[PDB]
RNA sequence: UCAAAGCCGGUCUCAGUUCGGAUCGGGGUCUGCAACUCGACCCCGUGAAGUCGGAGUCGCUAGUAAUCGCAGAUCAGCAACGCU
């Protein structure tokens, strides 16, 4: 699971889903990309449940590289607590992914099995996503 | 450690005041003050300088000294030995190289103690 | 130690070996069971091979260490440690 | 050590030749030997590594022909992956149940290219019965990478 | 007048002979002495400031100045060392008293220096201007020997007006400085 | 440098003992602290102060196994 | 024609010393086929620890202890400062 070093701001608000992706909206990395085409918080799990669907989807041979991190912390209040008496603890980790943002890439030779690898970590994921190519 | 005509090594008398150089002892002194004409019953105070100039350029002339006879055995050491021979296996374990008791007294190359 | 008079003191059996790989200009390896034998300015490339107490020790004679006698190039003891 | 390791010297019998960890000389391949400064004769091979700085030493040096066939090798391992979800990480004791093997050149790493990088070691060092068991090791489907280890 | 000798000998053969080795296409180009700093950064001072009045009698007694007692820029916990605290004496000289200070390095107190095997040429910044450095004091003959009770050396460089390390190793060995070959 | 803060200079004499070599020099050995041994040089007259080993005089670079020995010795 | 300590004189003047002599570098001699491991001795140079020794402990009642040197055996040579 990714997870930052340190973080200046331990507790943070939450990223704002709103907008289009201005930037990572191509590949620039790769061949074939996960593009998004939701608004979603993604996790750590999340991503390394993807990251590791499309490496036993397809083994040795080729590349895969993770253009996000989950950088941005998402408390969690105790259970059986009442609200208020202060902000809860971090949690979970997240990157906020806008629509148009690739979130994974990957250079394997054979078309059908990397996109089905992506198609593999696109079911591990909580959005709407899509295959993009680095020609168009 | 700072001249090798020190113009006062020590206060005291010249057969022995000039054994206070690396390549210097008590006959060397001797036969330096005979090859000169410098009396050896006289004390460092009672020293002019043409004597200093005198003993100086004998015993550059002559012999070794301080700087150069140091340099003189260190490097005899480490090169004439080598990496590996006998001799220098036993300088560079720091033991007695010319045969002697390893097992109970070898302390002044072993150093003072490193009991377990 | 052994007085110049009485010269230097080499094996035979390591002369007659090494002469002729001079005078034959070959340099093979030299199978001498006996260390004790001077070494002199006549052999500085050749190798031999003296220590059978229990290992073979080649060792490369160089200008360095003419006159020593070979065997202070073949440790017969061994210490590690305790 | 001097048992069988080192019986090709032409000059004369009795040997202290020990194989550099280098390059693995055992295999019949152009070779010599450097008389060891304090240990023996180092012998290696013309494709080492260290080569360059050793001929630098180029009076400490001997011919050697080593052609001593009823002797041992120094071994040679090879890249070959596993996959660490439940299958085919256990592949790699189904397929040393066909063989045995010391082991030389070991990594574990999975945040890396696509696979859990087991880069496996081997007990293999002949020159025509190397496809063999490099197919024997070739189950988990992805074998792209199949070269030795120097 | 009455100039240095050093002083003399530079501006009248010192100047032509660097001209003809670099051949300079002006003459305000010639390299020429600057300064000599003599620093005497004794940091054994920390725990005791009673050092740095004798490292003070002493550069006085060599180069003919009250030395300038440097405070400390920086507090560090391993050197022992607070702000502000006297740690190093320097002396800056320029003009006559630099020639004459030089004059004397040179002629007395560098051959004066046991086991003197030379200078090395390798000691230049990278301008032009040497610096090398010493262990001791009595070197100098200016100090009385028998009041010396504790060694302290020192750091002497010779900053001039070169450019580069060749032309000011061409005016330190004109000026007559034991560059050995290497 | 002012006039109290620094030491006193005067134009003293090197004197060279191995070369007789004679420079001419300010120093802080002076009417202080010179070898009380005046003489004239030049239009003036200075104190000397006295050396044992100078450029002139030292021998550094401005003026200065083994099969041999056991070939000698082995003839 | 055997001593040494001793006696006389000179010098050193309380210091890691002209104490101490180890260790180490070089150069030698002698033995012996042969002194690397591994000899003794000599010369030049080096000049370590050691400032009278914790707990504790040993010998000795007179020609004794303490100190001084000498000889012998073994032995080519010596590691003998041991032993008699």
């Amino acid at each position: 699971m990714l997870i930052p070093r340190k973080v200046k701001h331990r507790k943070q608000h939450h990223p704002e889903q709103r907008g289009i992706a201005s930037g990572g909206t191509s590949v620039s990395f790769g061949d074939y990309g996960i593009q998004a085409l939701e608004h979603a918080y993604i996790t750590n799990r999340q991503i390394e449940s993807a990251r590791i669907a499309i490496n036993r989807h397809i083994k040795r041979g080729g590349k895969v590289w993770i253009n996000i991190f989950p950088d941005r912390p998402l408390t969690k209040k105790p259970a059986e607590t009442r609200m208020g008496s202060g902000k809860g603890s971090p949690e979970w980790w997240v990157a906020n992914v806008k629509p148009g943002r690739v979130l994974f890439e990957l250079s394997y030779p054979d078309e059908k099995t990397a996109r089905d690898a992506l198609t593999r970590a696109i079911h591990k994921l909580p959005i709407k996503a899509r295959i993009v190519t680095r020609e168009e | 450690a700072r001249l090798v005509g020190v113009d006062l090594p020590r206060d005291k008398r010249m057969e022995i005041a000039l054994t206070y150089i690396y390549g210097i002892g008590r006959t060397r002194s001797n036969e330096i003050l005979a090859a000169t004409g410098i009396d050896k019953n006289m004390r460092t105070k009672d020293l002019t300088d043409d004597q200093v100039t005198v003993l100086r350029d004998y015993i550059e002339g002559n012999l070794k000294v301080e700087g150069d006879l140091r340099r003189e055995v260190q490097a005899d050491i480490r090169r004439k030995i080598e990496i590996g021979c006998y001799q220098g296996l036993r300088h560079r374990r720091g033991l007695p190289v010319r045969g002697q008791r390893t097992k109970t007294n070898a302390r002044t190359r072993k150093g003072p103690k490193r009991t377990i | 130690p052994r007085s110049l008079k009485k010269g230097p003191f080499v094996d035979d059996h390591l002369l007659k070996k090494v002469d002729v790989q001079n005078e034959k200009n070959t340099k093979q390896v030299i199978k001498t069971w006996s260390r004790r034998s001077t070494i002199i300015p006549d052999f500085i490339g050749h190798t031999f091979a003296v220590h059978d107490g229990r290992k073979h020790v080649p060792v490369f004679v160089t200008e360095a260490m003419v006159g020593h006698k070979l065997g202070e190039f073949a440790p017969t003891r061994t210490f590690k440690g305790h | 050590s001097n048992d069988d390791t080192g019986v090709a010297v032409p000059g004369a019998p009795g040997v202290l030749t020990k194989l550099a960890k280098c390059c693995t000389p055992v295999p019949g391949d152009t070779i010599m030997g450097f008389v060891t400064r304090g240990g023996g004769v180092s012998v290696h091979r013309t494709d080492c590594t260290n080569a360059e700085s050793l001929q630098q030493q180029s009076e400490r040096i001997i011919e050697v022909n080593w052609a001593p066939s009823p002797s041992s090798v120094f071994l040679v391992a090879i890249q070959v992956e596993a996959l660490d979800r439940h299958r085919l990480l256990s592949d790699v004791t189904r397929v040393l149940a066909d063989e045995k093997v010391n082991i030389l050149s070991a990594s574990v790493t999975t945040s890396n290219d696509r696979v859990a990088i087991s880069r496996f070691t081997f007990e293999m060092g002949d020159p025509k019965h190397l496809g063999h068991l490099l197919s024997v090791v070739r189950n988990v489907e992805g074998v792209y990478d199949v070269y030795r280890v120097t | 007048k009455a100039l240095p000798r050093l002083k003399q000998r530079y501006r009248e053969e010192i100047r032509e002979a660097l001209q003809q080795e670099f051949n300079y296409a002006n003459v305000m180009q010639i390299p020429g002495v600057v300064k000599v700093v003599v620093n005497m950064g004794v940091g054994d001072a920390a725990r005791d400031a009673k050092l740095i009045n004798g490292a003070i009698n002493d550069l006085a007694l060599i180069t003919g100045q009250k030395p300038e007692v440097r405070r400390a820029r920086k507090s560090i916990a391993q050197f022992k060392l607070r702000e502000g605290m006297p740690i190093g004496a320097r002396v800056t000289l320029r003009g006559d008293r630099m020639w004459e200070f030089l004059d004397r390095l040179i002629s007395i107190a560098l051959p004066r220096i046991r086991d003197f095997r030379g200078l090395s040429p390798k000691q230049f910044d990278g301008t032009g201007n040497y610096t090398f450095g010493l262990n001791e004091q009595s070197m100098f003959h200016e100090i009385d020997v028998d009041s010396i009770d504790r060694p302290r050396g020192m750091d002497i460089t010779v900053v001039t007006t070169a450019t580069n390390d060749a032309e000011g190793r061409a005016l330190l060995r004109a000026l007559g400085f034991p560059f050995k070959e290497n | 440098m002012k006039p109290g803060i620094h030491p006193d200079y005067h134009p003293v004499v090197f004197q060279d003992a191995a070369t007789g070599a004679q420079f001419l020099t300010r120093s802080t050995a002076t009417s202080t602290r010179t070898i009380e041994w005046p003489t004239p040089s030049g239009p003036k007259t200075y104190p000397l102060i006295v050396v044992d080993v100078t450029s002139d005089s030292h021998p550094f670079w401005t003026g200065s196994g083994q099969v041999e020995k056991f070939r000698r010795r082995y003839g």
